[PDB]
């Protein structure tokens, strides 16, 4: 059906930026009554999403006038001319036109500041979770910019993927970082079976891993 | 003013029904579409439905026929929403929106947690430096909430150490259960010399536990 590309997926911004955020349907949005069933919403953190513009172009009311919409065919575009506070979270087109109707992925509109590489902190198993036959190695990678990162865990020199759960902070409103926790978990067995534990975070600040790791044995 | 209540949080059995009402007021509840709108992290915004309150004229995205049953009372300006055969998957914010050519006012939401979990505190383990490292300036420390149900939890360390210190993982749901943490950054001047505590609050079984951060191993 009808696929609503968005890009970027991420806009960051210093406020007062003009922002741009594309939409492109993957097919047009005419509809038989001639019009155009292209909309925009946000919806902040907490909160359910908001319409901004309807039929492509049209402020729904009280939506700030600085957002404005244009396209037609299968490109359209929202407009923020002065980024503002209130301005910032995850931005949806959608198109009405079709059933079943459709939404974008989402431009998640953040600030922008200096690229910051994560303190990463690894953690082996507790005695007190052991004890019960857990196993969960943890990895905080605090504090860093852009949101995108990547974490690897190597058990032994090879990569584990299984058990891994990663949980992002949202940005933080100080000093608009982001950070992550990286859990692998594991039975006591497993955990006990190996000694070189290790969390890789590749980010932007960096064109070799961040490689934070215990030995088992030293633990 | 158009408001669409929704009816609050459910934790329901795997395979259980769900009905999620939506009370509409502010408006002829008649003349407008009642869309109904799946949201699950990491998948956006997904249409479900809609229906036409009075004529029962409904539109029901492919996949949720079988699945979703929309119902509408013009007496009460109530819409209803069926989901039968819960799963995990199912596990989302649910909205209703107010439809017509765009969706110009949603619900609040409902969250539909699925789970075969009694309710379960958390347990709770320390996160702290071991393995016969030195600290430098500043020690990164935590607590791994674990295996809880349902959400949510609070975790506060030493009462006021979100001075800020302090980041929280947002808990991701996983078997049914939950695993969030927290981490928090202290001067090593000031860890293990003094006491750094986690107090974690899991309200939903009147349960609190307070886990005081020692050094997992030589430091
Ligand atoms: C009035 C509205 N009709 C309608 N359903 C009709 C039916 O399928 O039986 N609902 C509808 C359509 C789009 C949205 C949007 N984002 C919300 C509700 C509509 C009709 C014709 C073109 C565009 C919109």
């Amino acid at each position: 059906e009808l696929v609503m590309t968005q890009s970027p997926l991420s806009l960051p911004v210093s406020l007062g930026d003009q922002a741009s955020i594309s939409c492109r349907p993957s097919q047009s949005l005419v509809h038989s009554n001639g019009n155009t069933y292209l909309h925009w919403y946000l919806q902040k953190p907490g909160q359910s999403p908001k319409l901004l513009i309807y039929r492509v172009s049209n402020r729904f009311s009280g939506v700030p006038d600085r957002f404005s919409g244009s396209g037609s065919g299968t490109a359209f575009t929202l407009k923020i001319s002065r980024v503002e506070a209130e301005d910032l979270g995850v931005y949806f087109c959608s198109q009405g036109t079709h059933v079943p109707y459709t939404f974008g992925g989402g431009t998640k509109l953040e600030l922008k500041r200096a690229d910051a590489a994560p303190t990463v902190s690894i953690f082996p198993p507790s005695s007190e979770q052991l004890t019960s036959g857990g196993a969960s190695v943890v990895c905080f990678l605090n504090n860093f910019y852009p949101k995108d990162i990547n974490v690897k865990w190597k058990i032994d020199g090879s990569e584990r993927q299984n058990g891994v759960l990663n949980s992002w902070t949202d940005q933080d409103s100080k000093d608009s970082t982001y950070s992550m926790s990286s859990t692998l978990t594991l039975t006591k067995d497993e955990y006990e079976r190996h000694n070189s534990y290790t969390c890789e975070a590749t980010h932007k600040t960096s064109t070799s891993p961040i490689v934070k790791s215990f030995n088992r044995n030293e633990c | 003013r158009v408001q669409l209540l929704e009816s609050g949080a459910e934790l329901m059995k795997p395979g259980a029904s769900v009905q999620i009402s939506c009370k509409a007021t502010g408006y002829t509840f008649s003349e407008y579409w009642i869309e109904w709108v799946k949201e699950r992290p990491g998948h956006g915004l997904e249409w479900i439905g809609e229906i036409l309150p009075g004529s029962g004229r409904t539109n029901y995205r492919e996949k949720f026929k079988g699945k979703a049953t929309f119902t509408a009372d013009t007496s009460s300006n109530t819409a209803y929403m069926q989901l039968s055969s819960l799963t995990s998957e199912d596990s989302a914010v649910y909205y209703c929106t107010r439809g017509y050519s765009s969706m110009d006012y949603w619900g609040q939401g409902t969250s539909v947690t699925v789970s075969a979990a009694k309710t379960t505190p958390p347990s709770v383990y320390p996160l702290a430096p071991g393995c016969g490292d030195t600290t430098g300036s500043s020690v990164t420390l935590g607590c791994l909430v674990k295996g809880y149900f349902p959400e949510s939890v609070t975790v506060t360390w030493n009462s006021g150490s979100l001075s800020s210190s302090v980041h929280t993982f947002p808990a991701l749901l996983q078997s049914g259960l939950y695993t969030m943490s927290s981490s928090v950054t202290v001067p090593s001047s000031t860890w293990p010399s003094q006491t750094v505590t986690c107090s974690v609050a899991h309200p939903a079984s009147s349960t609190t536990v307070d886990k005081k951060l020692e050094p997992s191993g030589p430091i």
